[PDB]
RNA sequence: AGAACCUUACCUGGUCUUGACAUCCACGGAAGUUUUCAGAGAUGAGAAUGUGCCUUCGGGAACCGUGAGACAGGUGCUGCAUGGCUGUCGUCAGCUCGUGUUGUGAAAUGUUGGGUUAAGUCCCGCAACGAGCGCAACCCUUAUCCUUUGUUGCCAGCGGUCCGGCCGGGAACUCAAAGGAGACUGCCAGUGAUAAACUGGAGGAAGGUGGGGAUGACGUCAAGUCAUCAUGGCCCUUACGACCAGGGCUACACACGUGCUACAAUGGCGCAUACAAAGAGAAGCGACCUCGCGAGAGCAAGCGGACCUCAUAAAGUGCGUCGUAGUCCGGAUUGGAGUCUGCAACUCGACUCCAUGAAGUCGGAAUCGCUAGUAAUCGUGGAUCAGAAUGCCACGGUGAAUACGU
């Protein structure tokens, strides 16, 4: 059973920045390995809110809102030390956090 | 690679994976017997029906892995799953059933709970008097 | 249906008033506003005046009240009789 | 709506975190069954009177910044109406609605 | 009559949100207060021309400013010393060191908020509102809006009770989940009390903004480039 | 109102009996949304039916479903003065469903140890035309035969067609009344 | 959206009025913390740590006391005084923008006929013309299927091998989240004024803007919020404020809105048995451990979310048991104990359980949603959240009658 020996995950609440940043790491992985990598679509999260829509009078309408947190993974069928060294310089950072740790 | 024909059987948001081969009249579901998974319940009659319609209740073998159901329904993904795989013994078996309607992916999609309402379509009950 | 937990539940706050009254069995009716507390041996033999949401009502504490609270013997609500309008027995 | 309810509430939250965090097994020692004739006494209620004026049990996780009674949401630092006002104006990351 | 605003759920779909950051759904209150305090006070500092959008960003150990301007020239002030005083206080509010970069050619006269300011300015000084709002629209669609809707209210005409007005021209559809639907509600006072104008602008169905993207896409970078993950 | 034809949701034939009439029956036996309890309850009922009469599994089921089967309904159509209630023919879809519904509405008045025994006692009875829904069929065909003595806007209508170049009418219709 | 005190408006009682919190100045003090004692607590006395920031080395600021004024503060009055915002009619099928025409003109016409449609959807068409809002579309999400990924995902075959995707290894496979492929009366047929369009046919998962969500016009209604917040008119500013404590809206006279769960047999009781999707968790949650009578207790691996845990997912399924006896259904009330979250469970908080033991066998006026993943019914998780769920929000399981007629 193929797995990874070091975990890299990307977490953002804005979907467009993380898709670009992931794409730069997929190419890094293909430059520092032997296979054709791409996006792991790990289950993206949504937290659920309900609020008013008039400040006082009538409630037949209300509002429900979403905020999503989009999850990517970025791993070879087994990674190498040459992948983490290249990855960590080439990762984007402006509204996504990459955590390189396991937990 | 492939070594068995394969059906996907998606009905009611359950998926019957079905690996078909020559053998004897026989079912294994999730490495367990029929008395265990469908014992004496109406689901037992669901899964035998597509083998009985194709009269191969004695010479088809089956291996069944099923996810994402409830007990009677998973038998119903099996009802589509057996005929989905059996397209590669005869491709016109599945055509004629698709023309009658009698094999098809199930006709209901998801619908969500709506904004401000006590259910998917039920609005807030009020007397208002 | 329900009852409360274990240990003392005296606190700092009932303690300093009670302690100057317990050496002498009692001295004077103790001006109490922190009526959330449970009764205890240190609080027996006293008279604790228990703020009710408006004023203090004097409670003579006994050996029976030791499972009970302090503001429980003291009202918080209103009353009407069982099928007419009537002014409340309870402040 | 008043500043006095915001003023009580703001001081309670910084001292609930100060005072109760280092007095979280004291709760076990004086109430829970962790004691069995051990302590169960005045000497540790000498210390639990600090997390009392300012403690989680008096901090309804609300009105530490905004002047709206109830419907508060501790995760935004806001309330019903101000979550909606900020969505309208796009001042929250990722804010859309569910369509499924 | 009714007045609903429905387009509050569109603002990261074919347009940018006014904020993009990450907080692991636990630090969101602490990050939302810093993002407000940085919105409120930077647009007051560049008050010496106009701004069409403000976009606030959270890099690793940093807070990064994006700004959309009429020009990168005389909007932000001459000399980079003025743009360093902006980083001085942006850094103070978030609690990390601060960056700023300057962008974008888009005029704030295609955009909501300079249009809503300009129609309250007439009304504040009691000049006009019958045609002041129509010249707003004219001036807006000639730089790129396929349609604009305007609602003016206040104590209009010097009347002891309140009045309304409205005007729609071109297309402003709300049977949507996308488009740029770039929106501002002005609030200002005059010698009668408080007045306000509501401006919805439609630049395009996928135009308006610096965005076209609507999701996190999963076939991305890899449309038909398949791997076998084995025997290779 | 309806301005064109709209069909109905129905599922495929039975997993034991291979019949639509069985597939609608277990469906009308459904309680708590659960089709999977009503299936077993219907088949266990027909097996008792098979001990009562040794001729088929469906013997008292199919023929109950023949004897208590309605054909008519009453509609209300009245303007102005006095025109009374006005009958309509029921479509097959509702004939079948009225009968199965009346068979299980009737069935519940019994207390036994399985629902299957109950439903088997009402089918065996209705099969011999002594069921509880014999009355429900009879009432509905007597009322539909009675209320044809007078129907909607009848007096003025007998003029209205003849002057419009249009054919015979007695019933409310799109664009103009009868 | 979670009302013991806090919250919270209201009230009483302590305690003070440039004022409990900002900036500005004057004066004394570093702020903060820890701690004994009196006092309900605020407060006060005394103890112990520190003398920092800057400096004509005076003294000021931070923060606290106290004062001067600006000013803070006010659920203060006023919503025929407002700004911001939103309910209704309604998915009404109309409403409006630019403009010509017919009347003297208010105004009409368009916006009405025919066919078609939920629809002003769209064909034909008159001085009404063209076009936008409403609504159709792109949209997101889903569905077979095309497509990419290949873990915290999977295994027809092959290996280590207790035969478990744990792991060598593999991509036939579910599988997860996404671009979306597909469907247009275009195709073929009938109808219909050529036509729009309805219906049938076929391949396909599927023929009828694919399912689902978003989705709601101008705007009357003196609608309603000054209590998110803006804010004048306009009143108190030793207060129509505030620190501190306790109480309170869940009282009880009755009734009433709404939802849960139950009134059984399709089921409950016991025991055993089957597969979820979704998502949240560093004063939080959390396996195992020892402790305990269920409940729970501390110790602690672990935890960023297909990594560990809530979780045994339940309903549903199996057997034996149980009918009209209020039971073998339902188990409430309350006594009382064990437990919980919390200085604090009493009125007003969560859970286990023993004793005793009721209502309820389908309910009058009244009263609502539904065209199909719907209705119904079950469990799950989250927002709120110190502690309150039966509520709300979203998720997934099983999953129904019929739509002639207006």
């Amino acid at each position: 059973m193929q797995n990874q020996r070091i975990r890299i995950r990307l977490k953002a609440f804005d979907h467009r920045l993380i898709d670009q940043a992931t794409a730069e790491i997929v190419e890094t992985a293909k430059r520092t390995g032997a296979q054709v990598r791409g996006p792991i679509p790990l289950p993206t999260r949504k937290e659920r809110f309900t609020v008013l829509i008039s400040p006082h009078v009538n409630k037949d309408a209300r509002d429900q809102y979403e905020i999503r947190t989009h999850l990517r993974l970025v791993d070879i069928v087994e990674p190498t030390e040459k992948t983490v060294d290249a990855l960590m310089r080439l990762d984007l950072a402006a509204g996504v956090d990459v955590q390189i740790s396991l937990g | 690679a492939e070594n068995q024909y394969y059906g996907t059987g998606r009905r009611k948001s359950s998926a019957a994976r079905v690996f078909i081969k020559p053998g004897n009249g026989k079912i294994v579901i999730n490495q367990r017997s029929l008395e265990q998974y469908f014992g004496r319940e109406t689901a037992r009659m669901v899964v035998r029906q597509p083998l009985e319609l194709v009269d191969m209740v004695e010479k088809l073998d089956l291996y069944i892995t099923v996810k994402g159901g409830g007990i009677s329904g998973q038998a119903g993904a099996i009802r589509h799953g057996i005929t989905r795989a059996l397209m590669e013994y005869d491709e016109s078996l599945r055509s004629e059933l698709r023309k009658a309607g009698f094999v098809t992916r199930d006709a209901r999609q998801v619908e969500r709970k709506k904004v401000g309402l006590r259910k998917a379509r039920r609005r807030p009950q009020f007397s208002k008097r | 249906p329900r009852s409360l937990k274990k240990g003392p539940f005296i606190d700092l706050h009932l303690l300093k008033k009670v302690e100057k009254a317990v050496e002498s069995g009692d001295k004077k009716p103790l001006r109490t506003w922190s009526r959330r507390s449970t009764i205890f041996p240190n609080m027996i033999g006293l008279t604790i005046a228990v703020h009710n949401g408006r004023q203090h009502v004097p409670v003579f504490v006994t050996d029976e009240m030791v499972g009970h609270k302090l503001g429980e013997f003291a009202p918080t609500r209103t009353y009407r009789g069982h099928a007419a309008d009537k002014k409340a027995k309870k402040k | 709506a008043k500043q006095s309810m915001k003023a009580r509430e703001v001081k309670r939250v910084a001292l609930a975190d100060k005072y109760f965090a280092k007095r979280a097994e004291l709760k076990a020692i004086i109430s829970d069954v962790n004691a069995s004739d051990e302590d169960r006494w005045n000497a540790v209620l000498k210390l639990q009177t600090l997390p009392r004026d300012s403690s989680p049990s008096r901090q309804r996780n609300r009105c530490r910044q905004t002047g709206r009674p109830h419907g508060f949401l501790r995760k935004f630092g806001l309330s019903r109406i101000k979550v909606r006002e900020a969505a309208m104006r796009g001042e929250i990351p990722g804010l859309k609605k569910a369509s499924w | 009559g009714q007045k609903v605003h429905p387009n509050g759920i569109r603002l990261g779909i074919v347009k940018p949100w006014n904020s993009t950051w990450f907080a692991n759904t636990k630090e969101f209150a602490d990050n939302l207060d810093s993002d407000f305090k940085v919105r409120q006070y930077l647009t007051k500092e560049l008050a010496k021309a106009s701004v069409s959008r403000i976009v606030i960003e959270r890099p690793a150990k940093s807070i990064r400013v994006t700004i959309h301007t009429a020009r990168p020239g005389i909007v932000i002030g001459k000399k980079g010393e003025d743009v360093e005083k902006l980083r001085k206080v942006v850094a103070d509010i978030a609690g990390v060191p601060a960056q700023i970069n300057i962008a974008e050619v888009r005029k704030p006269e295609l955009d909501a908020k300079l249009v809503a300011d300009s129609i309250t300015s007439q009304l504040e000084r009691r000049v006009m509102f019958r045609r002041a709002m129509k010249r707003a629209v004219q001036n807006a669609m000639r730089l790129g809006a396929k349609g604009i809707k305007v609602e003016v209210s206040g104590r209009l005409g010097g009347a002891e009770i309140a009045r309304t007005e409205w005007y729609r021209e071109g297309r402003v559809p709300l049977h949507t989940l996308r488009a740029d639907i770039d929106y501002n509600t002005s609030e200002a006072h005059t010698t009668y009390g408080v007045i306000g104008v509501k401006v919805w602008i439609f630049k395009g169905e996928i135009l308006g903004g610096m965005a076209a993207v609507e999701q996190p896409e999963k076939p991305a970078a890899q449309p038909k480039k398949q791997q076998r993950k084995g025997r290779k | 109102p309806r301005r064109r034809v709209i069909g109905q949701r129905k599922i495929l034939p039975d997993p034991k009996f291979g019949s639509e009439l069985l597939a609608k029956f277990v469906n009308i036996l459904m309680v708590d949304g659960k089709k999977s309890t009503a299936e077993s309850i219907v088949y266990s009922a027909l097996e008792t039916l098979a001990q009562r009469s040794g001729k088929s599994e469906l013997e008292a089921f199919e023929v109950a479903l023949e004897n208590v089967r309605p054909t008519v309904e009453v509609k209300s159509r009245r303007v102005g003065g006095s025109t009374y209630q006005v009958p309509v023919e029921v479509r097959p879809v509702r004939r079948n469903a009225l009968a199965m519904r009346w068979i299980v509405e009737a069935a519940r008045k019994r207390g036994d140890k399985s629902m299957a025994l109950r439903l088997a006692n009402e089918l065996s009875d209705a099969a011999e035309n002594k069921g509880t829904a014999v009355k429900k069929r009879e009432d509905v065909h007597r009322m539909a035969e009675a209320n044809k003595a007078f129907a909607h806007y009848r007096w003025l209508s007998l003029r209205s067609f003849s002057h419009q170049a249009g054919a015979s009418s007695k019933q409310p219709a799109l664009g103009y009344l009868n």
